[PDB]
């Protein structure tokens, strides 16, 4: 949707699909670090690292280098999905716990 | 230091006059600071300082 | 300053990093822009795969050096004397020249740091160190690149996993 | 102090 | 500047979520590189930090009069006892987390309350 | 693909007195060979004590079936018969081989220095059985207590 | 041959390691490919307290990266409403105009930011959709009914101190419906805005827009939202006989509960969570060898304290949803290619 | 000059505890007990009131 508040991908020297650098705009260490943690769980990626280009700017660079087969854009799109699944589960669990505690406290 | 220079504005008509908005009084200060009340005219603020090398922008005298 | 206390505490012998602190410490010193990042192999492979911190500097050194050129060999001394580490009285072993295997001798073998702390004697304004030899063999732009990348790496290290301070229990 | 009793 | 001759320019305004937060929830508002001490030997700043933290903790107001604390009665002993009487630690170090990686840094940091003055020399005039 | 195999026993835990944080320098001495071993071992992962034995092997491949190693680390490798009879595995490179000092004597002993990232080892003994080594050669140091 | 899977051990001269050994390839068998069911099984949330303006849930079984993401969302990305523009018709106060505008920006408004929207760039006017307007108009006069007294409230006082009570909401559009009479108000009615003397007057219109605590702190919805790893304390040896009390004094007082099992006194670790890390045992020189204090690996303790705009639980929910929104925005921008 | 509305380091709102602080000190309470009874736990907030110098009361004494 947004042509540049979001993704700009730079395929490496030789446009290796297995080595991509994603530029994520308007992002700081929050999404960078959580998404790097979620992408490291994939045994098909050999190098994942994020970095902020400069303090004055608001953008991060992820670097995903996967193994021989997959195009390194599936690891990214799967780390996103797993992180969103974890957030949904945490939200459900937290709301259920808050409700249970409110009941336990309002009864007594 | 930029501090609280005087109490009578509207009257002085100096050239430059630097004023700090919300000065505080040091929590650690010599007792002579209290003999000549120097809190009628405060000079700085108390800050929570951590002595840490964390940023890469605070080296060589920068804060 | 803290690019010297950072690099001296990371290149010391007992610094082990997991795959994810090894990475994100290499890529944060590099911020590489072109081509794959050439990684290394864990020094410890078994109880848990672990890296060494000297391996982080190594893998940062083999990416900066220009692609066509080959990594450099270097042998020298560190600023931190090998006597600074002697806690406990030294005993005598009959065939050991304690200095054959000491953190005082810097031994870079094909761009891979194998021994030595890499304090001010390198990275610094001292002659014949790692950056002075980089400037001799590969030019002045490559030494500037090495300086930039090493600064970024040693900042990321203190900002992420370690910290430097100066309290009152070290002047006591 | 101590999660809910 | 501090009250001990440690002047310096303001180089960054660090976001409040990237600052190293302490185990008490706090977050410093001044970051001071620890390398100005070794060559300038302003050991009075390291005592003012502890004295001011003890003051803010106990609601007191300590004096920094010169020549009131001897070798036998030290200032560090006095203010470390004050701190240890508030649940903090003698040597004035509280351990922080990294606001960027979220991990407890390996070294425990020296934090406290010190009195800063703002100097009249601004880049807007030079 | 083995370059050396033996059963050592720890004699000194750290004689020089230099003390690092998580690393300990063991001074062992082989049995039935009278070879000497100085070994920096990460003791937070693998505690070692005095008067302790252990079977020690140096290799150039972990497969023990001939196929060379590719120099790339995959934690996903599907060949899982690599030597796992060993509790502590390292991986370094030999950076110095130096024949012993004694001249006018046989003195055909060699000291092989291996670096494992930052953890050095020195194997000293009859050259006859340290021929597999050569400077700049990658080697695995497998160990297994007894 | 000794594994410690769950604690961050620690001495005095420094902490031992910075790892958690719960990632792919981090062990011979203990390898990870992000088993989602293992997560959903080992995760549990526990809330220690929930007054209004406080929460202390536990969040057991999550990594430091996700916990830090949640903490940084509450501080800088959950949206709030706050004064952005100030129109000053007259101001004969001692407090300046720019300083008054600043002081007015840092006052928290009780409007919920989820019913509003962001003003488009250059939308100076604003509409019922994106803005709330409030008016402070106060003048100080001497009270005619006063004797020769000097208390400032009794005389020289109709409006000596201007408070947040004096600020009145001007319903901008149809916002009178949707918002009942008391719903849109400043959160605190006692915040001192200024001080006046007879003949002095304040008169201004404040405009409140939506925004996140990232572009200015005034828009931030929590005092602090930090977290701390759960401490762990282990008595390697049975402490007894008046050393138990010295042990119980080197810790926050509730942590080591000295029972009296026999005629002698035994110290026991009653509640490890109360402990503040002060490392005062390490000054004892005889009991630094008896106790090992570390941190539990992935067991956190959170503490969210809102200013009053939204309840803390709603704040945490909206933080988790903001992280989900980031992830979904990037997923859907990836799907755009 | 006047009480800061929010504590600088944290942001906690302390601009409504000035008159309450002054009232608990007139009742005989120490500055420690007083700052406790107001809810100022962490010392960053406690310094915001403990070391405040109200100079709006001295400027509000020269003619209109
Ligand atoms: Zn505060």
């Amino acid at each position: 949707g947004e042509r540049k508040t979001a993704l700009e991908m730079v395929q490496a020297a030789g446009t290796d699909r297995h080595c991509v650098t994603f530029v994520l705009h308007e992002e700081d260490h929050t999404l960078g670090n959580s998404l790097r943690y979620m992408i490291m769980k994939n045994p098909e990626v050999e190098f994942c690292g994020y970095t902020t280009t400069h303090p004055s700017e608001s953008k991060i660079n992820l670097r995903i280098q996967t193994r021989g087969t997959l195009p390194a854009v599936e690891p990214f799109q799967r780390g996103l999905n797993e992180l969103m699944n974890v957030c949904q589960h945490v939200l459900d669990k937290f709301e259920a716990s808050i409700k249970d505690y409110k009941d336990q406290k309002a009864s007594r | 230091t930029m501090g609280f220079p005087l109490l009578t504005y509207q009257d002085r008509s100096d050239n430059k006059l630097y004023r700090l908005q919300t000065p505080q009084s040091p929590l650690v200060r010599p007792s002579m600071y209290d003999y000549y009340d120097m809190d009628n005219y405060p000079i700085g603020t108390n800050a929570i300082v951590a002595v840490i090398s964390y940023t890469g922008y605070d080296m060589e005298d920068a804060m | 300053q803290d690019h010297m206390v950072s690099g001296a505490s990371m290149t010391t012998r007992g610094c082990f990093f997991t795959r994810e602190h090894y990475m994100e410490l290499v890529y944060r010193g590099l911020t590489d822009k072109v081509g794959r990042v050439k990684l290394l192999s864990p020094s410890i492979l078994k109880p848990f795969p672990l890296w060494t911190g000297k391996q982080v500097v190594s893998t940062l050194l083999i990416n900066i050096i220009p692609e066509d050129h080959i990594p450099l060999n270097l042998s020298g001394k560190a600023k931190i004397t090998g006597k600074a580490w002697v806690k406990e009285t030294p005993r005598s072993v009959p065939g050991f020249n304690p200095d054959s295997m000491c953190e005082s001798q810097v031994i870079i073998r094909e761009g891979e740091l194998l021994c030595g702390v890499l304090d001010k004697a390198h990275y610094g304004s001292s002659a014949y160190g790692l950056v002075h030899c980089c400037y001799e063999i590969y030019g002045g732009e490559t030494s500037g690149k090495v300086l930039t990348c090493l600064a970024r790496l040693f900042t990321a290290y203190l900002q992420l996993y370690r910290g430097f301070t100066l309290g009152v229990e070290d002047i006591l | 102090g101590n999660p809910p009793v | 500047a501090s009250r001990h001759g440690q002047k310096g320019i303001l180089s960054r305004l660090w976001p409040a979520e990237d600052m190293p937060f302490t185990e008490s929830g706090m977050v410093p508002d001044i970051l001071f590189n620890p390398h100005g001490f070794p060559s300038r030997m302003t050991i009075g700043m390291l005592i003012e930090s502890m004295a001011g933290k003890s003051a803010a903790l106990h609601g007191l107001c300590h004096d920094a009069t010169p020549f009131i604390f001897s070798e036998e009665n030290s200032a560090l002993e006095y203010f470390g006892e004050m701190l240890k009487a508030a649940g903090y630690n003698f040597y004035g170090t509280e351990r922080l987390y990294s606001g960027i990686s979220g991990l407890e840094l390996e070294a425990d940091i020296f934090i406290g309350v010190v009195y800063y003055q703002r100097l009249r020399h601004m880049v807007s005039d030079k | 693909g083995i370059l050396f195999e033996d059963i050592f026993d720890v004699k000194d835990i750290d004689p020089e007195g230099k003390k690092f944080d998580r690393v300990s320098r063991l001074h062992c001495e082989s049995e039935s060979f009278k070879m000497d071993l100085i070994l920096d071992v990460n003791i937070q992962i693998y505690p070692v004590d005095l008067g302790d034995k252990f079977r020690l092997v140096i290799a150039s491949t972990l497969y023990e079936d001939g196929t060379l190693d590719d120099g790339e680390y995959n934690p996903t490798d599907d060949r899982p018969s690599r030597a796992d009879q060993f509790e502590y595995v390292m991986y370094g490179k030999v950076y110095r081989i130096e024949g012993d000092e004694t001249s006018t004597e046989a003195a055909t002993r060699l000291s092989a220095y291996v670096s494992y990232g930052g953890l050095l080892m020195r194997l000293q003994g009859d050259a006859n059985n340290l021929h597999g080594f050569e400077v700049d050669s990658r080697v695995y140091l497998l160990m297994k207590k007894l | 041959v000794e594994e410690m899977r769950s604690r961050v051990v620690l001495g005095e001269f420094g902490v031992r390691n910075v790892h958690t050994t719960d990632f792919p390839g981090n062990y011979s068998g203990y390898d990870d490919a992000w088993d989602q069911d293992r997560f959903e099984k080992n995760f549990r949330v526990d809330v220690v307290h929930m007054d209004e303006n406080s929460l202390e849930f536990d969040m057991v079984g999550i990594d430091a990266a996700i916990a830090n993401a949640f903490r940084r969302i509450l501080l800088a990305e959950v949206p709030t409403m706050a004064v952005e523009k100030v129109l000053v018709y007259n101001n004969t106060s001692i407090v300046q105009d720019e300083i008054l505008a600043h002081r007015l920006g840092l006052i928290p408004i009780h409007a919920d930011p989820r019913l509003f929207e962001y003003r488009n760039q250059g939308d100076e006017e604003g509409t019922e959709i994106d803005t709330l307007q409030f008016r402070l108009q106060v003048r100080c006069t001497r009270n005619p009914h006063a004797a020769k007294d000097s208390s400032d409230p009794n005389e020289l006082y109709v409006n000596h101190k201007v408070y947040t009570r004096h600020m009145t909401w001007i319903p901008l559009g149809n916002q009178a419906d949707l918002f009942p009479e008391g719903t849109i108000r400043p959160v605190h009615d006692d915040i001192l805005i200024a001080q006046l003397r007879p003949g002095q007057e304040i008169d201004l219109l404040m405009h409140c827009v939506k925004g996140i605590g990232k572009d200015h702190a005034k828009f931030s919805p929590v005092a602090t939202a930090s977290y701390r790893l759960l401490p762990d304390i282990t008595l390697l040896e049975p402490v007894e006989g008046e050393a138990a009390e010295e042990l119980s004094r080197c810790f926050s007082p509730g942590v080591i509960e000295v029972q009296e099992v026999q005629g002698k006194k035994v110290a026991r670790v009653a509640n490890p969570r109360l402990d503040t890390f002060s490392r005062e045992i390490f000054r004892n020189e005889k009991l630094k060898k008896v106790v090992r204090l570390a941190r539990v690996r992935d067991h956190y303790i959170f503490s969210v304290e809102s200013t009053g705009v939204l309840p803390p639980d709603v704040l945490v929910s909206e933080a988790i949803k903001v992280l989900m929104g980031k992830c979904r925005r990037f997923l859907d921008e990836l799907d755009a290619v | 000059m006047i009480i800061p509305v929010r504590c600088f380091t944290c942001g906690k709102i302390v601009g409504n505890k000035w008159e309450a602080y002054l009232g608990l000190l007139q009742a005989e309470y120490t500055e420690g007990d007083a700052l406790d009874a107001l809810g100022l736990k962490r010392y960053c907030c406690r310094r915001m009131l403990l070391a405040h110098v109200d100079l709006i009361e001295k400027l509000l004494n020269y003619a209109p």
